[PDB]
């Protein structure tokens, strides 16, 4: 199959307590709220609230298996 | 939530080749099945974007070795390389078993053996990649040193000397914890022997020196030493098949390496703040690596450690005292306030001696430890809430 | 842990140790010397040691801070922070908040220093935001003590800062010049004969290797005044000598070749020459005694410059700077005592501190805390800064921003 096809089909399993939503993050600036806002921006991981590449060929395991 | 041990995936990226294993047998001790070179081919394009391939087919190609001296020089190539491996195991089982996605590939926890040099930034990215791009719901990022000591039962304090080809890592451990401020690395390794031998054997070929280094006649001998150590000249056969006659230089070349290691281990352990903790570390020394497999290497290094760093009464002073004691017809031992009193190698209880072996052994015990009572590793529940910042949850 | 969903870069520049790390880890990423080598720059211990052992000419070793605990070379300090960031921490300065420590003082160079840090932090390193923390206050607040008496002993000397209801008493801040650096001098000078106009690298190597081993192992602190202690044991020994002689007077006998703790010897191996060094316990007691009694070394120094009177001096002065009553300020300071710094790890230092402080204050009951984790005490300032970095809200400390820095 295709790598994404293998990735997408794999790791998908449903149990009790299993999260439906896959949250995605980004490393970017943030401006802290006042507890008006503080006058500085620092970098941290933020979660995309709205849910918004190079994919190569698979390998052969026996060539890289041991002897 | 549900897990079957055949699904667990362990990856141990190294500077040259990565060891991977999929599943644990539960019958016996786990051993790395697959050994893969650590590299990826990257064809740059006009877009300014990058494309990575398994093979270049002689095209723009190049080659990216994502790991240099154990560190990560290219994070992007490393993740794609990681992705390359993960996808590869998925297809192999997919082709072998039709229902695989519903059973063995249903949930695949990933256990990644990390390196002391990896930055927080790198680790955070790797976490993001595993959960987002690889769509894996469980991840374990385990330092190799802690993994290595995990195999050693009830080993609280120790110092791992890990000798690599181009570098050697010094990893002091105290209270089951890696002290990062004291971890160091020396640009010395197995290759330093080749560089050392090339000085003393200029007429030799770089191919012939390596062939000498791995030959059975190459060993490092103690001061105490038809047997090989006794005769001046001995011989070995090259990979070409040709005989090569070599003199005293077969016993040389490792001195420069062993001294620099010893010297570095000295300062490292001297900066351990609690002597009682420090004493324990000196009593447990772990010498591991490819180079260490050379005959007499572990003994030579250990000996060199005792030579310079051991605290004991100088034989010159002790001799005069025993001589002066008589002075009779027809001696108390000196006590020192410093560390160590004794230096010895880590005992392997209940065990085979390699680094790759013990780490994987440790990785297995950890899996038993984590999955039984999880409450280290990240779960999708945390990654959704905290994100790659979930990597750090402590205190 | 990540507070307010972020992490901070904690840095501490001391006279001796410079500690840098992240606020989430709880253990420092790196500990490097507060000195540096001028060739090019070499900032690592291991990096420095090699340059020293390399024995190059034109190599020099410079302190990064004045004895007052403040940085006196900013361009040099700039190269350190780049090394700390680029090498050990491996993160860009533009990304994260910066919590650094500056020592407590009676004066207000702080505005001069803050302006100096504004440049270093912002126009130079483009740091987004940063906080400054007062080290003794950091150490105190971290320990659960809102009010305390902090005795910090280190390379520069003894730094005694009284703290009441969460703020330092500026006037009562005192700084001795007797400490780890002074002790380094005496160990070298006294032992020179026994060993059998110097390269700075050579002086630094000796101080950082065999001398540091001497102080951490050989050195002890008397629980009492050494002369007073020595006279006690001598007379106690004289009685034992007279007691044993008298038993021979009764039944007679002749020469059977017939107990003083100060005469037991401590043996320190000197590896460079592979020769043993031996000193009686009294000679080990002597070095540390000079901190409490500096007049012994020279006569240039007064008894009051000693630690014992200084601690009392600070306590008295603490009362005068609030105007409950000054006499009662003693009750709050002596009840909460914090002994920190690496030089305070010398065996028996805690007792002598209590002893010297109890003498001048017999009426008040006291209790002293000294961190029993060896490593923590050395880096305690940085750990103090770490707790401040990890505070739940931004409102709990002063943060400085591009807003503060403007034309
Ligand atoms: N185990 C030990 N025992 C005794 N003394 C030590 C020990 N380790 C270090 N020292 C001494 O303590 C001093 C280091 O003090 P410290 O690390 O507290 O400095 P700092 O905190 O960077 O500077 P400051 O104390 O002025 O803020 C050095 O002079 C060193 O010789």
């Amino acid at each position: 199959m295709d790598p994404q096809t293998l990735i997408t089909k794999a790791n998908k399993v449903s149990y009790y307590g299993n999260p439906t939503s896959k949250e995605s993050w980004r490393y970017d600036w943030y401006q802290p709220s006042k507890v008006e806002k503080y006058p500085f921006r620092y970098k941290t991981w933020l979660r995309n609230q709205e849910d918004e590449e190079s994919c190569e060929d698979i390998l052969d395991l026996k060539e890289f298996d041991r002897r | 939530a549900p897990f079957r041990q055949d699904s667990i995936l362990i990856i141990y990226p190294r500077s040259q080749t990565t060891l991977v294993q999929f599943g644990l047998n539960e019958e016996t001790f786990t051993v790395p099945e697959l050994e893969i070179p650590t590299q990826i081919y990257r064809t740059t394009r006009q877009d300014g974007s990058y494309t990575y391939h398994s093979t270049n087919k002689d095209n723009k190609a190049e080659l990216i070795k994502p790991i240099q001296n154990g560190e990560i020089i290219d994070i992007s190539a490393f993740t794609q390389f990681l992705r390359l491996i993960f996808v590869s195991i998925l297809s192999d089982r997919a082709n072998k078993n039709q229902d695989a996605f519903e059973a063995e590939l249903s949930n695949i926890p990933l256990l990644l053996i990390t390196h002391h040099s990896w930055s927080q930034s790198d680790l955070e990215i790797i976490t993001q990649y595993v959960f987002e791009s690889l769509e894996i719901n469980n991840l374990i990022q385990l330092p190799a040193s802690l993994a290595a000591t995990y195999s050693m039962i009830s080993l609280q304090n120790c110092c791992i000397i890990d000798v690599g080809t181009h570098h050697t890592d010094i990893i002091p451990i105290v209270d089951y914890a890696q002290l990062d401020h004291l971890v160091s690395s020396i640009p010395m390794g197995g290759q330093s022997i080749n560089d050392s031998l090339k000085k003393l054997l200029p007429q030799w070929d770089d191919d012939q020196i390596e062939s000498l280094k791995k030959s059975p006649i190459f060993e490092v001998l103690s001061d105490d030493a038809v047997k090989n150590s006794d005769l001046e000249f001995n011989t070995f056969w090259d990979e070409k098949g040709n005989e090569i006659k070599v003199g005293k230089q077969r016993f040389q070349g490792c001195n420069n390496l062993i001294k620099n290691i010893s010297n570095r281990v000295g300062l490292t352990l001297d900066n351990i703040d609690d002597i009682n903790k420090a004493k324990a570390v000196w009593e447990n020394i772990i010498i591991v690596g490819g180079t260490t497999s050379i005959s007499g290497f572990k003994e030579a290094l250990l000996g060199q450690l005792l030579k310079d760093h051991l605290i004991i009464e100088p034989e010159e002073e002790k001799s005069k005292r025993e001589e002066e004691a008589k002075s009779v017809l027809p001696v108390p031992t000196i006590e020192y306030v410093q560390c160590p009193t004794v230096i010895k190698l880590a005992k392997y209880p209940d065990y085979k001696s390699g680094y790759s072996e013990i780490i994987f052994l440790g990785a297995q015990i950890v899996s038993k430890q984590i999955f039984t009572h999880p409450k280290f590793y990240i779960t999708r529940e945390k990654y959704n809430m905290k994100g790659p910042a979930a990597l750090w949850d402590v205190q | 842990m990540m507070t307010l969903n972020r992490k901070c870069v904690v840095i501490h520049n001391g006279s001796h140790r410079t500690v840098a790390g992240f606020s989430n880890v709880e253990l420092p990423q790196c500990i490097i010397p507060s000195s540096y080598i001028k060739r090019e720059f070499i900032f690592g211990t291991y990096n420095m040691i090699d340059a020293a052992a390399e024995k190059r000419n034109g190599d020099e070793v410079y302190t990064l801070v004045d004895s007052q605990g403040l940085p006196y070379n900013w361009d040099a300090l700039e190269m350190q922070w780049r090394y700390l960031y680029d090498t050990q921490l491996k993160v860009s300065p533009e990304e994260l908040p910066l919590v650094i420590t500056m020592p407590a003082t009676n004066g207000k160079p702080d505005m001069a220093i803050l302006e100096r840090y504004y440049e270093l932090a912002f126009d130079k390193l483009n740091v987004p935001v940063f906080q400054i923390v007062i080290e003794p206050l950091a150490i105190a607040l971290s320990m659960g003590k809102s009010s305390a008496f902090v005795i910090d002993i280190g390379a520069s000397g003894c730094n005694v800062t009284p703290i009441i209801d969460g703020i330092v008493v500026k006037n009562a801040v005192v700084r001795s010049k007797f400490g780890g650096d002074f002790l380094d001098f005496q160990v070298h000078e006294r032992l020179a004969p026994l060993i059998k106009q110097k390269r700075s690298t050579d002086v630094w190597y000796e101080a950082s290797t065999w001398i540091q081993q001497f102080k951490s192992t050989m050195l002890q602190v008397s629980e009492k005044d050494l002369f007073e202690l020595e006279r006690y044991y001598k007379e106690q020994a004289d009685i034992y000598a007279k007691q044993q002689e008298q038993l021979k007077q009764m039944d007679q006998q002749l020469q059977y070749t017939a107990n003083n703790p100060l005469v037991q010897k401590k043996n320190f191996l000197f590896k460079p020459l592979n020769k043993t060094l031996t000193l009686d316990l009294k000679e080990c007691y002597q070095f540390a005694e000079y901190l409490f009694k500096p007049q012994l070394i020279s006569d240039k120094f007064s008894p009051e410059d000693g630690l014992g009177p200084l601690m009392a001096k600070s306590v008295k002065k603490a009362g005068a700077s609030i105007n409950i009553s000054p006499e009662q300020v003693y009750s709050l300071l002596l009840t909460n005592v914090i002994i920190t710094g690496s030089t305070s790890l010398i065996e028996g230092m805690e007792q002598r501190i209590i002893k010297e402080l109890s003498i001048r204050f017999p009426q008040y009951k006291l209790t002293t805390f000294a961190n029993q984790v060896m490593m923590d005490r050395k880096i305690q300032g940085w750990l103090g800064a770490l707790t401040m970095a990890n505070l739940p809200s931004w409102s709990l400390g002063k943060w400085y921003s591009k807003e503060d820095y403007e034309t």
